[PDB]
C-alpha cells in the first residue's frame, strides 16, 4: 500500500508499505528517498509518536494515511 | 527611586516571570497549549529553537496552540500565538501594543520562512499602550484572546480599560508571590540543609516539625495527600515549593498576609 | 510480626499483623485499637500512600516498619 | 551516553554528558560541578521553557547535541 509524510517545509513524500512494516522500516525507507537519516526522524500519527520497534498495522495505518515527519534542527 | 521594580506602582515594567504566571493561571489547565516564557529577538538560536518546537508541534498536532510573550531585545514585549489555520495551514498571529508592524523583525520573519514558508503570519499592528509601561498587560491580555480565537483589544478598547487589565492582573500577581514566598519559606524549614528529601523524610520532617500546631499538620498532610505522596519521589528546593504552594494551608498563609 | 504507627497527636499505636495482611485489615486493627473509622484514615509507608486492596509484603512492610496515620478533615 | 551543550551567562558554551532520563536537578548539579553556579541561580531555557526540577531531558523532548541556554529574566515597558 501507499502512505504519505508531511514535513515542516510543506513537501509530502509518497512511500511503498506493508501493514506489518516497522517504524525503523519506514524510517529507513525515507533515508533512502530522500537521504535523511532515521535517528533525525520523528513520526507523528494521528498526534501519537511512532516507536521504532512496532509496525504500521500496530498504529492502525492503513492505505493512504498521512504521517507527520518532524526534523532535528539545523542540517544532518 | 525604582518605581519600575515595585509591583503596585503603574510604572511597574512586567517581568518573563510575571508573564508566566499570568498565562499558567488563565490557560495553564489546558495541556494542548504551549506556554512559551523566555525567548528574544537578539537570541538568534533559541529564537530559532523556540519556533522549530512550537511549529513542529502544531504540524504534527502533539500541541493545539502556543503563546509566546516575544521580547524585541529592547526592553519591549510583543504578543505572537501559533495555531492550525483553515486546511493545515499554520497562523502565526503578531501584535506590538506599541502598534509596530513586524515587517522590521527580518530576522523573524526569515527565520519563520526558513523552518515554514507555507506559515501565515497575521500582523495585527494595532496601538494599545498610550504610555512606556504597558506592553506587558496587553501582551498578556493579547495572548489570552488569540489562544481563545478572540479578537485583541483595539485602540479605543485598550486607550478604555488599559488601568482596568493592569490593576486586574496586577491583583492575581500580588496573591501569587504571597503563595510563593509562604511556599517557599515553608520548604526551607522542612528542607534543613538538605537540598534533596524524598516525600517520605517530607512526612517525618512534617510530623518531627516543632513549629506547625497538630492541626496545621493536619491540613497540609491532607492538602499533599490528594495529589501527592504516592511515589516517594525526590524533591529539591524548587519542586517543594511548588507542591506547597499547590496546598490550601499555604493559600491561607497568604491569604492572612494580603489582609 | 509487630509493626508501629505514629500519629500526628504523637501516639505511635504497636500492631500485630502479618505479610499477608490487606491494607483494609490494618485500618480495621486501628479502628479495633484506636477507634478511628477505616474512611477517615491514609496510610503512608516511606513516603507512598498504601492501596486497601494491597498487602503489607506488596510494599516490602517488614517486622518493627513505621507507618504515617494521617486523618482526613471534618470538611476537606 | 549523549552529549548535550549549555550556553552560559558568560557566553562560553560547555558540554554535558547525560542521559535522556536525567532529571532537571541532576543536569543543573552538572552544571554546578562543572562551572560552579548553584541550581537556585540557574535560569535554564530550552526552546522558550524554563526547565521544571522533578521533570526529565525526554519529557522536554532533549535529544543528543540539544543546546540549552542559561539566561538573565527579560522584563518591558
Amino acid at each position: 500500500m501507499q502512505i504519505f509524510v508531511k514535513t515542516l517545509t510543506g513537501k509530502t513524500i509518497t512511500l511503498e508499505v506493508e501493514p506489518s512494516d516497522t517504524i525503523e522500516n519506514v524510517k529507513a525507507k525515507i533515508q533512502d528517498k530522500e537521504g535523511i537519516p532515521p535517528d533525525q526522524q520523528r513520526l507523528i500519527f494521528a498526534g501519537k509518536q511512532l516507536e521504532d520497534g512496532r509496525t504500521l498495522s500496530d498504529y492502525n495505518i492503513q492505505k493512504e494515511s498521512t504521517l507527520h515527519l518532524v526534523l532535528r534542527l539545523r542540517g544532518g | 527611586m525604582a518605581n519600575d521594580q515595585d509591583l503596585s506602582n503603574p510604572e511597574y515594567l512586567y517581568t518573563e516571570d510575571d508573564i508566566n504566571q499570568l498565562l499558567k493561571h488563565y490557560l495553564g489547565l489546558d495541556d494542548r497549549i504551549s506556554i512559551i516564557q523566555h525567548v528574544a529577538l537578539n537570541e538568534s538560536l533559541l529564537l530559532k529553537q523556540t519556533l522549530h518546537q512550537v511549529l513542529s508541534d502544531i504540524f504534527s498536532g502533539m500541541q493545539e496552540k502556543a503563546v509566546i510573550p516575544l521580547h524585541t531585545g529592547n526592553n519591549h514585549w510583543v504578543a505572537m500565538a501559533i495555531k492550525k489555520g483553515m486546511n493545515d495551514d499554520i497562523v502565526i498571529s503578531y501584535n506590538d501594543p506599541m502598534g509596530v508592524s513586524i515587517d522590521d523583525k527580518v530576522t523573524l520573519i526569515n527565520c519563520i520562512k526558513e523552518l515554514c514558508p507555507g506559515a501565515k503570519i497575521n500582523d495585527l499592528q494595532t496601538v494599545q499602550q498610550t504610555n512606556v509601561y504597558d506592553c506587558g498587560p496587553f501582551v498578556v491580555d493579547n495572548l489570552i484572546k488569540m489562544s481563545q480565537g478572540q479578537p485583541i483589544l483595539s485602540t479605543e478598547e485598550a486607550k478604555q480599560q488599559a488601568q482596568n487589565i493592569r490593576q486586574s492582573q496586577v491583583n492575581f500577581l500580588s496573591e501569587n508571590r504571597m503563595i510563593t514566598s509562604a511556599a517557599a519559606a515553608l520548604a526551607d524549614t522542612l528542607l534543613k540543609n538538605n537540598n534533596r528529601i524524598t516525600e517520605g523524610v517530607l512526612v517525618d520532617r512534617i510530623f518531627d516539625n516543632k513549629i506547625l500546631s497538630v492541626q496545621e499538620k493536619q491540613q497540609l498532610l491532607n492538602n499533599l495527600l490528594d495529589n501527592h505522596i504516592k511515589e516517594n519521589k525526590s524533591l529539591t528546593k524548587e519542586s517543594l515549593t511548588r507542591m506547597l504552594a499547590s496546598t490550601h494551608f499555604v493559600q491561607q498563609q497568604a491569604n492572612v498576609l494580603l489582609n
